[PDB]
């Protein structure tokens, strides 16, 4: 009835929908056989039922490079997935948006697209697309790219939404995040509809401060994300009091058509033994997404001021103790916000609690994923804008590039695009003089 | 549908089974051989151990 | 059911049907002394295509032993099956052909063919639906070319729609065991042409190079060339003896690889041939089988296929298979080798299948190929011929045994003649 | 009363016919031997010789004797009575020649004989299906001369032919190209429908939907074997809108000289894959017109569908269907020609489809379609590239000349076949006045 | 699936091959007869990348292994894992290169060139996607210089798209083995320049640095010195054929390490190194790892990188470990060490974490590292051959085997255009 159906590219995205399966058929009490225990829409959003009850992820895992589907079709949820839904190539793309966006590409998107249709003629009411991938490497930026560009053109009515792990500011794992990142941001910015970032440097520290995790791994980052996005796309598997739906994210999130660019952070992070000793009341739960230290961009929100806010609250919240905490966020000043949005937060509140994996995070009954698209993200754009400048003075990493089909002028409208896009977050940011 | 895949599976595995024991069988069949021996025997001509097809 | 008629000529040709006849009977199960004990009823489905019926369920082998000297007889007499053909169809002759294609052709070699070809009435009307003769016999010396060829002609021109396959072995210029045998290649070549239906031509040079480099052998003798011989000899009709799926007999064969019928040349080619020590190291399946089939060194003629366009290639394939993979493997060498196949014929690969592999093995598998790189063959045998007819070399034989020099240049005109369309359809 | 006299030519026409044979004897009951172990639904197929004994309705007929004689020694040598099965003591030699004008017209008369007795037996003959391959002697020669012969005797009656067209890349002969041709022409006004199957296409369907890495005839015949049986599956079960064997000509052969529909069956999934798909009347559907479980490799985007007749069988409610055929209209890529509006003859059988001790899974619904697509132009014309690419050097023609065809008949065919591909293009191309 | 093609060029190259066949064996659990004995589903899971099928389950591996002596390849065959590879891969020639890069590169090298050339056609054939080809050589002396920069020639010819990586033996500055090792390193340079997709420098001199002070053995043998040239080769393919986070391939890693097509020539290292006597007392972490791995102690090209500025650096650690400290340890020494890397180049190190550790082991990683201090073992080589060229040194049989007076100076004029531009980035 409303369904959206998930896309995973990369190795990054594939291990997302790795953890948000598993949680999601935790929550909706899916076996890892995919049959249900012996003892009815809530699932039919995100799983398909053929049969006698045989619930199939209404997902697409595509990389262009084994081993890591391989696990995928070789460990614990190998019956729950379709065996043709889960798309592997035979040879990597290497780090590079033009392996991924050109060459690469071309062998796999008519497999994937046939699928995605496959899945799309099931479908009542196709609420959108979940797009879960990174700014880094070569498949889940080029092939993402190209992806929204033929998604864009074949099934344009529908809602696009993005999650992006956002290079981190410092540390990367690469050393051509700065071309992959803004080669597909020039690209997916008319096309994506909406897109939150996601950064793993801020995972880290939210790890280390309140998870009491001195050792985190891949397991707890996006556990994390499969967290929030199963707070995210909750109001439409449950019921709540403020239902809201993935149609409305992007309208109160995105003001300006190029600036769709919204951050998550996820409150309740707290760790099991700190857990007992502390209410998580509501006003805990919303000053904690708007202190500036859990926000998972490594990106401070003071140097910027935020265009709009969607809270989403779950569990056993109150529909105006959160108001009543929403009146000491607006008058709190350290929270600056635009002077053309006097009315800048959604509320979505839904009565299921947070479902707890086996793991490290605590048995909470308040919890809220708060989305922001702010001004600040500005400074972290001009962070990639400053790298990218300084890689491309002298052409290097470039002959990987050229060489490979794509063309040496990409680059430049590439860059000139991220230009305009800072000019657009500038524009936006100073008050009002007329 | 499962019935069918439980024994597709071991027909399958039957298979290979059977096809590495007619590996080694061929192996076989041709290391004992006559080409592949140069057994001095070939040889033994019908008209008497003191002779031999030339 | 249809009938093969098995002809051999020389002391090449008698060994050769002899190894032969060995490996036919070890394939059908009939023991040394002629009865039949074996283990499948699929090897007597179809043994009336070799074998003849006898009294006490007796198989007798349908093969005409023809040699213009009597110690061939004694030859394939000693030899392991020796009590198996029948003496009646044993001709021999008190005479010899002295490495002389006067000798087998003009002389008591046309005193013998009155015998040699009764005995063919005698073995040929002796059938219902006969396919054909096949004639093994070598180029070079006497008896298998002179005796060969004017056997040839006459069983031509008495029945003219019945496929005749010569096995012929063409002389070699790195080792020759004669002098003479330009000349007798040169005037042979003349009666295969406009004659023969498919002619496989086998060096001595590839036998021993496939022997050696391939098979790792110590001490090759004649029996393991015959044997590489009759491995293709048995597994060109082999979808006329045994089951399959695109079951392939000799005329469906001359079809798909004779374009024009001057170009019945041919080249062959047995591919599981491994060695002692790197038979357990094998992959064995498809893909290796057309490996080892396709390089230029499982061929049996002396003739680098890199250096002429394959007009036509056939496989005939043995064993439990898939189509699939036997497609794509044909398919696979025609696009990734494109230069050396011929454009004006599109898809020049025919695929066989036969169901019953050879005993003692699981998977096996016949090249043929007529290709423009036997060329080569026919020039270097040209050259050899100028050189020793220029200064009228070792002729006072042919001469005064009833040759001519118009005779002989008429032979080397239409030889060369014959080097003319294998130069034209390669350069198209 | 809705018999159906089938004759198999070739090891291909033979060999698809164990298929067949197989399926419909384990869909009645009638056991290997020829008696059903302890109602008249087999009148469309066998018979009954007043004692138990069920005999199909058949002429399996190949000039070679190797294959008929694994039938006539196999697990069937029983069901077909000795005669049926009529074989010849010299193969056609990949040479349609030998295969219409010599080693071919020389077995006309002893069919044309069985095919009467098998038809004076009948109390309402639907047609004969004849299964044969556009490459090959018999496949091409017999199967040309007995249509010819059959359209002299019983005069309009339907013809249905299924066959195997010259592959697109694969073709494991080199004067397939030649053979094709010539039957064409010989068969273009004899042959009432020819629906076509290729085997590079079931070979990818029996890898990307099967996971047989590896096919063998045994897999690919057996897939075509469940079309026949749905062809002629409203002729012996019950439904609620039956499809005769008289009515696939005036609802896939538009105009005159243009009947070549091609075949895609719709659940040829594997049993560990069937394990997650509801296989709806939508999702089966859309799948029969999806570009990859087509059968005859050729895009059907490259070019305009003509007519189409779904034969659905099994759990199929009615209204399902009218929804899915309505989904496809409404999609452009499928693009139907204009002088076509109508352009589906649906059908829906009950049986739902039997699983032969093999390779499909146990599917309760399923989808056989028949397109006439304009795109069938592109095999043509490939097939035409490569019959010019040898006909100029007169390449393998000795051949066919040393047997009784006159040499002009190669030029005769290309041309007849040159107005079928212009044919294919006047009746593509849309009015726009 | 991805494939490697092994090739082993001289008697340095089939000692380093032999020694990596043996670890490779050891860490999939191949027995030196060659079938699988293993304890987990892992290390069969991707064997397909070095080791064919066969039957039986004997995997074999893709190695070819090419000499212009037969007297290292019998001792390779009977050393411990001998009866593994096969006897086809086992291309061998009847002279001598002599430590002669003309004899290598412009005679009876150029005829061997063939037959290595069909077999490593063989080995890319019997593939479907190959990721390419792997050269162990020795940079001074003959065949793996001269035929080993021929080979690497006709393979980038051939094969446009495939991955090369060419792990070579460069000479040491302090100790010398075949007096004309410059004439061969400078000749043999300018092809690793014009061809190698990743070249890996090393040296015997860093090796004894590393096997007598950071291993602090007695007497260290040449099986140990190829062990560890082994251990960081095992170590560079892990992600490839091991599952794991963040994987990168080989070319990922070229992506990643080259910035210009000329400074493909890497220095890797291997660190968890540590002694008998020290392993008892060893802390093993990550941060250990990773100074161990980035100190200028256990580089294994004998050029310390304090003297240049690094362009890209990339480690591929190996074993259960969490992510924080692998990105903040390679955070905190581009933090720590901020003029020893270049400053347009931000965030120049790239991560790899494979899961499967070596065993024995419980935490491992491997360096790459495209060092501009790599100029010092070029200047020294360029130095040694204009001051050896200067008096015509040993050139009577570089010009006499197929050569001319000119083809040293272009050679040398490409050395010095590779010292430029690896001044230049040096210098900003
Ligand atoms: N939870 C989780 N996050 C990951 C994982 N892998 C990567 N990430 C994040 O994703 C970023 C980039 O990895 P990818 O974009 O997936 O690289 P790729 O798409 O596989 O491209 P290739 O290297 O060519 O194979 C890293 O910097 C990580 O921060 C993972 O396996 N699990
Ligand atoms: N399904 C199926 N198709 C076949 C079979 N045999 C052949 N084909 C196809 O038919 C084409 C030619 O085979 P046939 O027409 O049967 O050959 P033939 O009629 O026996 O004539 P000859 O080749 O002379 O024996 C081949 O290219 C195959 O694609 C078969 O047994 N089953
Ligand atoms: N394959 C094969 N070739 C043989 C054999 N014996 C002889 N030859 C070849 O036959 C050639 C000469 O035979 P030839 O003297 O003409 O025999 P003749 O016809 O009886 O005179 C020699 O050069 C041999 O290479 C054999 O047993 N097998
Ligand atoms: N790592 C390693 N290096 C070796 C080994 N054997 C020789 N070398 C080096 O290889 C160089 C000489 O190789 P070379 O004689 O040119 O081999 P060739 O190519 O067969 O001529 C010497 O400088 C050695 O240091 C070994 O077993 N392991």
């Amino acid at each position: 009835q409303r369904e959206c159906i998930s896309v995973h590219v990369g190795q990054a995205g594939v291990q997302i929908g790795n953890a948000c399966w598993e949680l999601y058929c935790l929550e909706h009490g899916i076996q890892p056989d995919g049959q249900m225990p012996s003892d009815d829409d809530s699932f039919n959003t995100f799983f398909s039922e053929t049969g006698a009850g045989k619930h199939v992820p209404r997902a697409v895992f595509v990389d262009l490079e084994p081993t890591v589907i391989d696990e995928v079709r070789t460990g614990t949820y190998r019956q729950l997935f379709h065996p043709e839904q889960l798309i592997t190539g035979k040879e990597d793309a290497a780090n590079n948006y033009a392996r991924g966006h050109y060459t690469i590409g071309k062998e796999l998107i008519d497999l994937v697209l046939d699928r995605i249709r496959k899945l799309a003629d099931q479908c009542t009411g196709l609420q959108g697309f979940l797009i879960f991938h990174s700014f880094g490497g070569g498949t889940g930026s080029g092939f993402t790219s190209l992806l929204m560009e033929r998604l864009s053109v074949d099934y344009g009515k529908k809602s696009k939404l993005e999650f992006s792990i956002y290079p981190a500011p410092q540390v990367s794992t690469a050393v051509v995040e700065p071309y992959n990142s803004i080669l597909t941001t020039h690209t997916t910015l008319e096309h994506s509809d909406c897109a939150f970032m996601v950064d793993n440097e801020a995972i880290y520290d939210i790890c280390r401060r309140n998870l009491d995790i001195e050792r985190p791994t891949y397991t707890n980052l996006n556990r994390l994300i499969s967290q929030i996005v199963s707070s995210i796309t909750a109001s439409l598997r449950f019921d709540g009091a403020l239902n809201v739906d993935l149609t409305e994210f992007q309208t109160n999130l995105v003001p300006y058509p190029r600036i769709h660019f919204p951050l998550a952070t996820y409150a309740p992070v707290i760790s099991a033994e700190k857990a007992y000793h502390e209410q998580l009341s509501v006003a805990e739960i919303t000053n904690a997404c708007f202190e500036p230290a859990n926000q998972m961009v490594k990106c401070d929100p003071r140097h910027g001021k935020y265009m709009a806010c969607c809270l989403l609250y779950r569990g056993d919240v109150v529909p105006k103790d959160v108001n009543a905490a929403i009146a000491a966020i607006k008058t709190k000043r350290s929270i600056q916000f635009v002077d053309w949005c006097p009315t800048g937060f959604k509320v979505g509140i839904n009565y299921q609690p947070p479902t707890v994996v086996p793991g490290d995070l605590a048995k909470v009954q308040r919890a809220v994923c708060m989305l922001s698209n702010t001004t600040a993200i500005a400074e972290a754009w001009a962070r990639l804008d400053h790298k990218f400048d300084l890689m491309y003075a002298k052409r290097a990493f470039v002959h990987w590039y050229v060489g490979e089909g794509m063309e040496e002028g990409e680059f430049s409208e590439a860059r000139e695009d991220m230009a305009a896009l800072e000019k657009d977050y500038e524009e936006v940011g100073m008050d009002s003089v007329e | 549908n499962k019935n069918q895949a439980l024994e597709s599976a071991e027909k399958k595995r039957q298979e290979r089974k059977q096809e590495q024991e007619d590996n080694l069988a061929e192996i076989t069949n041709l290391l004992r051989g006559d080409l592949l021996s140069e057994d001095p025997q070939q040889a033994a001509s019908s008209f008497g151990p003191h002779r031999v097809v030339p | 059911m249809r009938e093969i008629v098995h002809l051999q000529a020389g002391q090449c040709g008698n060994q050769i049907g002899a190894k032969f006849w060995e490996v036919i009977s070890d394939e059908h199960g009939i023991d040394p002394t002629g009865t039949y004990h074996g283990d499948s009823d699929l090897q007597l489905e179809r043994i009336n295509v070799y074998y003849n019926e006898a009294t006490g369920g007796k198989y007798v082998p349908r093969a005409v032993l023809v040699d213009l000297e009597p110690g061939t007889m004694d030859s394939v007499r000693s030899g392991p099956f020796g009590q198996i053909f029948r003496p009646d169809n044993f001709v021999f002759g008190q005479s010899g052909a002295g490495n002389n294609w006067a000798k087998g052709h003009y002389t008591e070699g046309a005193e013998l063919v009155d015998s040699v070809l009764d005995v063919v009435r005698k073995e040929a009307e002796s059938c219902d639906c006969l396919q054909g003769f096949q004639l093994t016999h070598s180029l070079g010396g006497g008896t298998g070319s002179g005796m060969g060829t004017l056997l040839i002609s006459k069983i031509r021109e008495e029945y003219p729609d019945r496929i005749m396959n010569t096995f012929s072995v063409v002389p070699s210029p790195k080792v020759s065991d004669t002098v003479v045998e330009p000349y007798n290649a040169t005037l042979s070549v003349h009666q295969l042409v406009e004659n023969t239906d498919e002619t496989y031509c086998i060096d001595n040079e590839a036998l021993y190079d496939i022997c050696f480099r391939t098979l790792k052998l110590t001490t090759p003798t004649y029996g393991d060339l015959n044997h590489l011989v009759s491995a293709t000899m048995s597994g060109v009709t082999t979808c006329l003896r045994f089951p399959g799926q695109l079951n392939a007999d000799l005329r469906k064969l001359a079809v798909n690889m004779v374009p024009f019928p001057r170009l019945h040349f041919f080249m062959p080619g047995f591919a599981p041939l491994t060695s002692r020590g790197s038979q357990q190291y094998r992959a064995l399946t498809v893909p290796e089988l057309t490996q080892q089939m396709f390089d230029a060194k499982n061929m049996m003629a002396a003739c680098d296929p890199r250096h002429g366009r394959y007009l036509t290639v056939a496989a005939v394939f043995r064993g439990r298979m898939s189509m699939k993979e036997v497609d794509e493997q044909m398919l696979n060498v025609q696009n990734k080798n494109s230069s050396y196949f011929v454009e004006w014929i599109p898809n020049n690969v025919k695929t066989a299948v036969c169901d019953i592999p050879p005993r003692g093995l699981k998977m096996s598998a016949t090249f043929i190929g007529n290709s423009t790189a036997i060329q080569e063959l026919f020039k270097r045998i040209s050259e050899q011929f100028t050189a020793m007819f220029r200064r009228k070399a070792f002729l006072h034989w042919y001469t005064g045994e009833g040759m001519d020099e118009m005779e002989f240049t008429e032979a080397e005109s239409n030889m060369n003649d014959l080097g003319n369309p294998v130069v034209t359809r390669g350069a198209c």
